[PDB]
């Protein structure tokens, strides 16, 4: 078993390969060129009935975004490009143009979200698979935060997100999770303030964090991060 | 080569009784956990001891003495309380950038010497700093700490007398910290004469291993086929960033522009570049601007194998010795071998007594 080298339609494989190649090449410099090519692959769906190739492209952007958090926001832009510039003639038997892709984004966070993950972790056997489970889950919450910020997602998915994080925040939170919450609140906290409910959810959340600061035993570094969003939201008012 | 005589390691910055304003500085700069030297030498310096550190560059030297010094500063006293010395203005400008960055949340002025009677930390080169003391341009009576970075380079750039002078112009109880990659007779002379019972710390660079990384090969058979295999590699597996090594500068550059035509974002380094130019290329790549770095071998030595998952030996190392320097520590090494490269790849096979299985169709997973 050895790896072997070597008006248009593409089978699953041909669409996963071109997409790997296009997602690996995505940089700030080469963005317009490469988000244009990823959109021609998405656009193939004019010649389809159930939007299968475009569903497939969204799903791959999420898989990429979730494993390459450092670029979550650039991938989040790629999506905004697909929503904005998708061919409107496109139809899916199961909403067209932008409103179609928008619904695709949501449906795919729900899918990836529902899989779930655990905060507390046990180099070991299935232990690698579960560090990647958390890493990828947290990479997703992060990616949600960048989609929400471009208004490519509604608050309902941001509630479900904070809802999940708050759950782990009350059961002895790991430092990666706390890291995740801060970064999310820094990205999306102001905007979320007003969304239906939403200021009231932050109220609960910041009360869990005040507790964590005033009781839990955490690195100074993280304790400094928590004290800083707390002052940013409460005293400085995000300004 | 000097021997250690201090047995106290502190692993976390939290355990170093630093001032909050300074702790915020260190974290908000990128440091999270102290490197080797920093674990061992921050605390002795803070506690008042003369510290003699033999450490290579890129070990966290500047951060060791910058943190110790800030902690020791008295914000009440608005005068030079520490002097940092370096061989070059480039190097003293670096040290200043760092000292300032760690100091963001404290009220401490840092002046560079290449309006300094009110700086609390002073940084410069030995000549300019001598001239300025002599011209009574900066108050030295509050100086409590004298840090000589890269003492070997300072002595080897004709700074012996300036330094000897400086030693004698500072308060006779000034604490001395001397850092040097090498400890030749000349530098030990400064040590025996100007230091008192120093804490001696030796940090030896960690030996590279192959155990960490999984290595593979791809028989491209012929040279004309190498490129086509690289592009298909990028259809097959998911990459964050990669390093690619070629033997010559010519191929580095030819490969670089071939990849840009295929819309890759790539960085190239080779020997003839200014050390400053390479430094920028590497820094900008390690920060995510480009996603591929192509490099020759002559500088597989100064290179920093960060969390880069994937390393591709597009050319096979003409010198057996540099295969460790290209792919040494977890990650992945993939070598391109042609028909003539096979006997060469048997050399590597047995030189490291290492195993390099052929690239499996199942990798997108691994
Ligand atoms: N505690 C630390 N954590 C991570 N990186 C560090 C730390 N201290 C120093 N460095 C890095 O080490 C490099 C060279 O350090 P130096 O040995 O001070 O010249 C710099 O690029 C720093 O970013």
């Amino acid at each position: 078993n050895r790896w072997v080298p070597k008006t248009e339609l593409l089978d699953k494989d041909e669409v996963e390969r071109k997409m790997k190649s296009l997602l690996n090449k995505l940089t700030l410099e080469m963005f317009d060129a490469i988000s244009s090519e990823i959109l021609a692959i998405a656009n193939i769906s004019v010649w389809e009935t159930n939007g299968e190739t475009l569903k497939a492209v969204i799903e791959q952007i999420f898989l990429k975004a979730c494993d390459e958090p450092h670029w979550s926001s650039m991938y989040a832009q790629l999506c905004g490009k697909v929503v904005k510039e998708l061919n409107p003639d496109i139809t899916d038997e199961t909403k067209t143009g932008p409103k179609l892709v928008l619904h695709y984004l949501v449906a795919r966070c729900h899918a990836e979200f529902d899989k779930g993950w655990t905060d507390k972790l046990p180099m070991s056997e299935e232990y690698y698979a579960a560090a990647s489970a958390k890493r990828r889950g947290l990479g997703l919450v992060r990616f949600i935060g960048f989609l929400y910020r471009l208004n490519l997602l509604t608050g309902k998915m941001m509630f479900e997100c904070f809802r999940r994080l708050m759950k782990d925040l009350t059961d002895s939170p790991s430092e990666e999770t706390l890291e995740s919450v801060v970064e999310l609140l820094n990205t999306v906290g102001e905007q979320f303030e007003t969304d239906s409910e939403g200021s009231q959810l932050l109220d609960s959340l910041f009360g869990i964090l005040d507790n964590i600061i005033q009781t839990a035993k955490i690195s100074s570094r993280i304790k400094f991060k928590l004290i800083d969003i707390k002052e940013l939201r409460h005293d400085k008012n995000w300004n | 080569q000097i021997q250690t005589n201090y047995d106290k390691v502190v692993y976390k910055f939290d355990d170093m009784e630093l001032d909050e304003n300074l702790l915020r500085g260190v974290f908000g700069y990128g440091f999270e956990e102290p490197s080797a030297i920093q674990q061992r030498a921050i605390m002795p310096i803070i506690e008042g001891h003369d510290v003699l550190a033999q450490a290579q560059s890129g070990t966290g030297k500047t951060g060791t003495f910058s943190i110790a010094a800030l902690q020791r500063i008295d914000t009440s006293v608005k005068a030079p309380q520490a002097l940092m010395l370096a061989p070059t203005r480039e190097l003293a400008l670096q040290i200043q950038k760092v000292v300032m960055a760690l100091a963001f949340h404290m009220d401490i002025k840092v002046h560079a010497c290449i309006g300094l009677r009110d700086a609390q930390i002073v940084v410069g080169t030995p000549g300019r700093v001598f001239d300025n003391i002599q011209r009574r341009r900066f108050r030295t009576d509050k100086i409590k700490m004298f840090i000589l970075d890269e003492a070997d380079e300072m002595l080897s750039s004709g700074f012996k007398e300036q330094i000897y002078q400086i030693f004698t112009l500072l308060p006779p109880t000034t604490q001395v910290v001397l850092l040097s990659a090498t400890m030749p007779n000349d530098v030990l002379e400064v040590t025996t004469k100007f230091m008192r019972n120093p804490v001696r710390i030796l940090v030896k660079k960690d030996e590279l291993t192959l155990e960490g990384i999984k290595q593979f090969y791809v028989n491209v058979e012929e040279e004309e086929y190498k490129y086509e295999c690289l592009t298909d590699l990028y259809d097959s597996i998911s990459v964050t960033q990669a390093v690619i090594f070629c033997n010559t500068r010519r191929k580095v550059e030819e490969l670089t522009t071939k990849l840009r035509n295929d819309k890759f974002t790539v960085s190239a380094i080779y020997s003839d570049l200014p050390q400053q130019e390479r430094d920028t290329i590497m820094k900008e790549f390690r920060s995510g601007s480009s996603r591929i770095l192509i490099s020759t071998d002559l500088l597989a030595r100064g290179i920093d194998v960060q969390q880069v998952s994937l390393v591709i030996n597009y050319d096979l190392p003409a010198n057996k010795e540099n295969y460790i320097h290209r792919i040494g520590r977890k990650g992945v090494a993939i070598n391109f071998v042609t028909n003539e490269d096979v006997g060469a790849m048997r050399e590597l096979e047995k030189f490291y007594s290492t195993q390099i299985e052929e690239l499996p169709s199942d990798i997108a997973t691994l």
